[PDB]
RNA sequence: UAAUUGCGAUAACGAACGAGACCUUAACCUACUAAAUAGUGGUGCUAGCAUUUGCUGGUUAUCCACUUCUUAGAGGGACUAUCGGUUUCAAGCCGAUGGAAGUUUGAGGCAAUAACAGGUCUGUGAUGCCCUUAGACGUUCUGGGCCGCACGCGCGCUACACUGACGGAGCCAGCGAGUCUAACCUUGGCCGAGAGGUCUUGGUAAUCUUGUGAAACUCCGUCGUGCUGGGGAUAGAGCAUUGUAAUUAUUGCUCUUCAACGAGGAAUUCCUAGUAAGCGCAAGUCAUCAGCUUGCGUUGAUUACGUCCCUGCCCUUUGUACACACC
């Protein structure tokens, strides 16, 4: 299918980006849909990116943070514990390895898997210290979902054999499938439990 | 890597120069249990004896163990520089050893005892239990117990 | 024919000349920028506009002055600006406009240099804003 | 905030009070004649005065304003 | 678990002692002819969508 | 003719550029060829010190600056005219060094 | 020396028939699935990729990403 | 087909040039192997004793190829990293000057790198030849 | 005569402020050799000015 | 509104200081000027690879052209521009587009009436008064002390490990400093395992140190989750450097023991974008000595775009038997 070649010898696996439907270096990007209808316009798949390193100004304004690619948002949220401040190359390599593990296990378009996981672990209701049950906006839902997922992956990869990428993969898989065996879902239902007791 | 079945030649925790060496880790770091040999001394010994550093003491050998012991007790003759040893120009002979036994503690207490017997400041500080290398005792190492 | 690219402090000078698709970064091909993860970040301005699309031009960049990521962004934008300027000068103007629109619809500072500069540090604390820890008692 | 001080607002007001059959509601041509009809001692202040004069001229055509 | 969702049409203003909550007037997407005022923790703009497990509770100001 | 390099150095930019232009014009009215006046980067001799003459108060630092601006103009001329060019430069504050 | 230090000899059976019942295999997965201690995991994982049933997904280092071959 | 040293950048080229240094038979080793850490800022010797000197020589030769004359001080700065100074913050320390100098002398005795008219050492004619042959072989092995 | 001079070629006792003779707070940058207070006093007089 | 910033209301009107304006710096400018103290194109010098001339290489007295990179003078540019919505009447605010830059464009310098018994007589050959002034409280020399250790507190550095440690490889900045009355930054060669030692060289400086071949970082390996290969406290031996003089180890280096520490209670600090944080570098103190400071640059988040719940401050109202003004 149009195997064009260049004077610089490079594999055609990189030229295969735009010859057909645009997609990641490895993963299709068009077949992503949020399973809910509320968190739309805050997950920013499509626009697609070639790698989760879009170093763009996303903090000058209030709501520009929402249009950042969600893969880069999770890559950024991996950049914690102080020691791993910075090291965006490390974070994006971890994200690549995690997408690969989600591909190996019930692939389901791993970027779509993480989208579904974030939507399923975004807390729909919280409590404010007045303790009154208030609602949660989609932006807070997305940021809290990403924070819970990365924190669970962080404290699962902490002091154990399995690497950060696979702890992240198993956390995101359990959040996408909506099982209460993982940290993000457990803490989301913990936050949602005090909704009838705080009204 | 290969077949290491060795149903009868496998070694559990073993005895080497008066202390117990764990056969479940590579020989270089297994040797570091001996009080007197550290990371680089063990690394030098285990490959001066040309033994495989990628395998543990549990499968290493039975004779190269004693060869490693000998290369440790007599490093100077067997092509090892003086500066690599922990006790050179010891106190009274000028020739260099490397104390590898339950004897490095004995030589340390010997140095402390001769310092205290000759009434040097360092020996006096060691007798009192205070810091001896010019540290500030005002705020650090208070409990020390 | 000669464009530049900067991200924070790195500057990459791009020379675009009549040639046959030679994309050199420091004398090596574009396949040897070697952060091993931003190689696609240097591939962006090719796969954006045209897969090869270019048997008539040669791009030779030289980058210095920043850090690894700053240089990677500097070349990834210098080569795009060189392509735009080449189409502006020689090839065609509607072609230049279409290719610039294709660049901007994916813009990752491929065409406009990032304006963020390091804020000067002020006394009383490490960094421009963070202050030394203060104790009352 | 982008609030304009006295030295901008009063200068723009006077510029309108004496140069109405003059500079239109475009800032580019509003700042040009400021150099010849006013001795401003800094280009930033000149730009501020010209911008406020442009704003006042753009809002004068939709109802007279005070002063 | 009953299903219900709505969209904020008008954000009234900040509320709470420290100002962490916002009062928003929400319109139910199904049965659009009903407006209810609710409290939201996160940032909110217009034409935004909220999921509220509880459906009919007029959230009051939070002193 | 003699090829030389005149170096002008000072902290006053206006006074230094005055001679850096006077030399050029005095070589133009005599119709010489010169490699145009090169502007070497201004050296900021910034020096940070403590505002307090004692040890009390908020730790407030203040930096002074001395901007040394240097320029160099290289040309050729015979002795009788090069001496006139090196005697026109009497601007207070700017030091002028001629090298053959 | 908590489990499966160097020997893994009595339990040869499912070191070949291990890709069934779990698709993912890695230097840490071998540790996780109660068979071999990770002291030899990164050197045992080279055997099956040189010849066997696990196909590598990339040139990953400090981690392994392998799949069952169809 | 017009292959230079700049067609494989970082790792495959060194891992092949060191293999050529094995094939050549000339060890050129000063015997410091098994004794040196390669830097005062290090804490362990190289993990493989046979091979580290060949890799150092390969990378040194490639480094001198890629640029103009390079001296032992520049090699010390290049190959010296950060030092764990204990409870103190890490600091850069220059690499082993004797090791770098002896590697350069070995490359001199091989004729791949020669003295420079302004100081340091520039890659020589047969040095360029050998480096480019290794680059071509590496390309044909894996592009 | 042979006891009234301990050698002071180096150290904080070797140099003094050229104005006030203090051995503390000395500024030896650019060869100023002025105490950090006397330099603050006579800073504009030397050519050092505050801009930022 | 950041602002007594302005709109507006109105016995006020018109103004002044402060704020702002201003100045410095960091952003852009294929526009002007000029650059073997900056760089890029090609000619001969043409070593490599490939061989229809192509890649990268190299030529500090080797040619021509120029200023895209760099430098710095003169200027330009932003004034929230345009367009919507919100304003009560506007000042303004909020979005989108354009723009290099739309949060005072970012950051500083300067900064009114004044108040403190705030600190400094240990900066001043600034100083009133008091004390001393030849067994001196002057000055100098020797030695010690300022560091001294049941203990409490504060600023910090290193950690508790795999998002890691170690070993090889990749080799990427910026702000700066540097000796002619003489010893500074040091390139290169040589010796040494290391620190370091020796012979020269370049630099009074956009020239040389220096392209500061910084670190974090990236790649490939070893490690396999253990008081372990995390961690480097404590101590011993030996080797050098600086210093007239290293003992109470100045510092560096090699070996050797490998202490607590498994993420830290009550409390508590800083911080809103190239910012926090991580990371190192230069300068200052310097004969030597960083875990300190002042700046610089590398990687670059999370969250928020509000409020008076706490704290502090300001304004207004009010009480006063205060006015030396609650000491
Ligand atoms: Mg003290
Ligand atoms: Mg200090
Ligand atoms: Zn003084």
């Amino acid at each position: 299918f149009t195997p064009v070649v260049l004077a610089t010898p490079i594999p055609e696996e990189v030229q295969q980006a735009q010859t057909e439907i645009k997609l990641f270096n490895k993963w299709s990007f068009e077949e992503v849909e949020v399973k809910d209808a509320s968190l739309v316009d805050y997950v920013q798949v499509r626009q697609p990116i070639f790698v989760a390193h879009t170093a763009g100004r996303y903090a000058n304004k209030r709501f520009r943070k929402a249009q950042c690619p969600i893969i880069e948002r999770l890559t950024n949220s991996l950049m914690m514990n102080g020691r791993n401040n910075g090291k965006k190359l490390k974070a994006v390599r971890i994200i690549k390895h995690t997408l690969d593990i989600i591909n190996v296990l019930t692939d389901q378009n791993p970027i779509q898997v993480v989208v579904d996981a974030i939507t399923n672990t975004g807390p729909r209701e919280d409590t404010t210290r007045v303790r009154q049950a208030v609602d949660v906006s989609p932006l807070r839902r997305v940021n809290q979902a990403i924070a819970l997922l990365t924190i669970g992956a962080r404290e699962a990869a902490f002091r154990n054999i399995k690497t950060i990428a696979e702890t992240l993969a198993e956390e995101l898989i359990n959040a996408a499938k909506g099982s209460s065996t993982s940290y993000a879902i457990k803490k989301k239902d913990e936050l949602e439990r005090v909704a009838k007791s705080n009204r | 890597s290969l077949v290491v079945q060795e149903q009868g030649s496998f070694q559990h925790i073993l005895r080497l120069l008066n202390t117990n060496v764990d056969g479940n880790i590579k020989i270089v770091y297994a040797l570091t249990t001996i009080k007197g040999v550290g990371r680089r001394y063990s690394n030098l010994v285990c490959k001066k004896a040309d033994v495989d550093l990628h395998k543990r003491a549990g499968e290493l050998t039975q004779e190269e163990l004693e060869r490693i012991v000998q290369i440790m007790q007599n490093p100077t003759h067997y092509k090892i520089p003086a500066w690599f040893l922990n006790r050179q120009n010891d106190i009274t002979d000028g020739k260099d050893y490397h104390t590898l036994a339950n004897n490095v503690e004995s030589k340390l207490r010997d140095d402390l005892e001769r310092l205290k017997k000759i009434r040097a400041h360092r020996g006096i500080r060691h007798f009192w239990g205070l810091r001896v290398r010019g540290q500030h005792t005002k705020t650090t190492g208070r409990r020390r117990a | 024919v000669q464009t530049f690219g900067k991200k924070k402090s790195a500057t990459a000078v791009a020379h675009v000349k009549a040639g046959k698709g030679l994309i050199k970064v420091n004398g090596s091909p574009i396949t040897l920028v070697e952060p091993e993860i931003l190689r696609f970040k240097v591939y962006e301005p090719l796969l954006l506009v045209g897969l090869d699309k270019f048997s008539n031009i040669d791009i030779r960049v030289r980058v210095t002055g920043g850090g690894h990521v700053s240089q990677v962004y500097a070349i990834r934008q210098a080569i795009a600006k060189g392509l735009v300027a080449y189409h502006q000068k020689y090839v065609d103007e509607q072609s230049k406009n279409e290719l610039k629109k294709a660049f901007t619809s994916y813009d990752r500072t491929l065409l406009i240099a990032d304006s963020r500069r390091p804020e000067p540090k002020k006394f009383g604390g490490k960094g421009a804003r963070s202050r030394f820890q203060k104790s009352y008692r | 905030g982008r609030v304009r001080t006295k030295t901008v607002k009063r200068a723009s007001k006077a510029l309108i009070e004496r140069y109405y059959p003059k500079l239109t509601l475009d800032f580019q041509t509003n700042k040009r004649l400021c150099d010849e009809i006013a001795t401003i001692q800094s280009k930033r202040l000149r730009n501020k005065i010209a911008g406020y004069t442009t704003h006042l001229m753009k809002r004068i055509q939709k109802g007279p304003v005070r002063g | 678990t009953p299903v219900t969702l709505a969209k904020v049409i008008k954000v009234l203003g900040r509320t709470g002692s420290r100002g962490g909550v916002t009062q928003v007037r929400v319109e139910f997407l199904e049965d659009t002819s009903r407006t209810i005022v609710r409290n939201v923790k996160g940032p909110v703009r217009e034409n935004d969508i909220l999921v509220l497990m509880e459906s009919e509770r007029e959230a009051r100001r939070l002193r | 003719i003699i090829k030389i390099r005149i170096t002008l150095t000072s902290t006053k930019v206006k006074q230094l550029e005055n001679v850096s232009s006077n030399i050029v014009k005095n070589a133009e009215q005599h119709n010489l060829v010169k490699k145009g006046p090169v502007r070497l980067p201004t050296k900021v001799l910034k020096i940070s010190t403590r505002k307090t003459p004692n040890g009390e108060g908020s730790k407030t630092w203040e930096t002074y600056e001395m901007r040394i601006h240097k320029r160099y103009i290289d040309l050729e001329a015979p002795v009788q005219i090069v001496k006139r060019i090196t005697q026109i430069t009497i601007e207070p504050g700017v030091d002028v060094e001629v090298v053959v | 020396a908590q489990h499966a230090v160097i020997l893994d000899q009595e339990k040869y059976d499912r070191i070949l028939k291990e890709v069934p019942t779990y698709r993912y295999v890695s230097v840490s997965v071998l540790v996780d699935r109660l068979k071999i201690g990770g002291s030899l995991a990164r050197i045992a994982l080279r055997h099956l990729e040189k010849e066997g049933i696990i196909k590598p997904i990339s040139k990953h280092s400090k981690q392994a990403i392998y799949t069952r071959a169809t | 087909p017009g292959v230079s040293v700049r067609d494989v950048a970082a790792q495959d080229f060194i891992n092949a040039y060191a293999s050529f240094l094995q094939r050549q038979g000339k060890l050129e080793v000063p015997g410091y192997v098994d004794i040196v850490k390669t830097s005062s800022g290090n804490e362990m010797p190289p993990q493989d004793a046979e091979g580290w000197f060949y890799k150092r020589a390969a990378s040194v030769a490639r480094h001198i190829y890629m640029r103009k004359q390079v001296g032992v001080g520049k090699l010390n700065k290049l190959y010296g990293g950060a030092k764990s100074r204990g409870v103190r913050p890490y600091k850069h320390i220059d690499a082993s000057g004797s090791i770098n100098r002896k590697v350069l002398q070995a490359l001199e005795k091989i004729g791949i790198v020669e003295i420079s008219p302004k100081g340091g050492r520039r890659i020589s004619e047969n040095g360029q030849r050998d480096l480019d042959r290794i680059a071509a072989q590496t390309l044909e092995e894996d592009e | 005569n042979v006891w009234f001079s301990h050698p002071r070629r180096y150290g904080k006792g070797s140099r003094q402020c050229r104005v006030c003779s203090s051995h503390t707070g000395l500024i030896r940058k650019y060869g100023l050799n002025i105490c950090r207070q006397c330099f603050r006093e006579k800073a504009n007089d030397i050519g050092f000015n505050k801009f930022r």
